[PDB]
């Protein structure tokens, strides 16, 4: 559906304060 | 949680609270994956050894959480069950092989900006993300040391190669099953601890953006010891049964 | 620690 887009962040083009950590991993 | 951190007010939306209604007490963690099904690990309703066998009265189910223990008043939903059910190979007796529950709801619960669902991995995102090195996150208000936290803690830990989770314990692990943890040398520290049972291990997708569950908080020995790690049931795996389950009854 | 629920979730 609209699964996993969050509404405080991603539909709002905000991250959250550790997120990069893990998108930085994904080599 | 050892080692994490407060939870950010939205940051997992899908994270739910098993309830115990007497007395009233937290059971785990478990995840919203859509208006009216939770994902929750099979352990959690169903332990023998321990004297654990919860039915769907004995439960309580709290959704938009952030505070372990105060009613969240207009921010959080409280449920009833219409029904558990519970993976029919599910070994309690060996070693918590296929450790995965189903709960529907008995009623649609409306989303919100602390309620949304998370998404079930497809077989070529759990290709391309399932793998050593790569970074996962764990929720819960579960156990800080080997006491529980005021709020939801959150931790970020890289997904083991399977000959190094194989290697740090005597039980037998099955591929239904991935363990998670920073190795004594990275010394960096984390883990889930007692009470996140359920809970979910998510990852975010880089290619739609999208919060994908790889993981169920499963089980571990201690907490945050070296050389240790977390184990999670497999969710990709056991995804023919979840489907199976959702379309047959309801 | 738990803080009380409104009765009708009981
Ligand atoms: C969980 O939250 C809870 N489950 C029911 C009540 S609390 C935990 C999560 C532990 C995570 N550990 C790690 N990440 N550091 N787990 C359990 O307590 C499961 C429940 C069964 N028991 C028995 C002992 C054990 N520590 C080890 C074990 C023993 C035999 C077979 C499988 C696992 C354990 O984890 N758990
Ligand atoms: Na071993
Ligand atoms: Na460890």
């Amino acid at each position: 559906a609209d699964c996993g887009l969050r509404p405080l962040f991603e539909k709002k083009s905000l991250e959250d304060k550790t997120e990069r950590e893990l998108l930085e991993s994904y080599i | 949680i050892v080692e994490g951190s407060d939870a950010e007010i939205g940051m997992s939306p899908w994270q739910v609270m098993l309830f115990r209604k007497s007395p009233q007490e937290l059971l785990c963690g478990a995840s919203l994956i859509s208006d009216r099904w939770v994902l929750t690990a099979a352990h959690c309703l169903l332990y023998p050894p321990w004297d654990k066998n919860f039915t769907e009265n004995d439960l309580l189910v709290r959704i938009g959480k952030h505070s372990r223990t105060r009613y969240e008043r207009n921010i959080e939903k409280i449920s009833m069950l219409e029904k558990i059910y519970i993976h029919p190979r599910y070994n309690w007796r060996e070693n918590l092989d296929r450790d995965i529950a189903l709960m529907k709801l008995k009623k649609p619960v409306a989303f919100s900006d602390y309620i949304h669902p998370v998404c079930l991995p497809d077989r070529e995102t759990a290709a391309s993300l399932l793998q050593a090195g790569y970074k996962g996150r764990v929720t819960g208000w579960g156990n800080l040391k080997e006491g529980q936290p005021s709020v939801l803690q959150v931790v970020n830990l890289p997904i083991v190669e399977r000959p190094v989770c194989k290697d740090s314990t005597r039980i037998r692990i099955t591929d239904n099953m991935f363990c998670a943890g920073y190795k004594p040398d990275e010394g960096k520290r984390g883990d889930a601890c007692e009470g996140d049972s359920g809970g979910p291990f998510v990852m975010k997708s880089p290619f739609n953006n999208r919060w994908y569950q790889m993981g169920i908080v499963s089980w571990g020995e201690g907490c945050d010891r070296d050389g240790k790690y977390g184990f999670y049931t497999h969710v990709f795996r056991l995804k023919k049964w979840i489907q199976k389950v959702i379309d047959q009854f309801g | 620690d738990f803080e009380e629920i409104p009765e009708e979730y009981l």
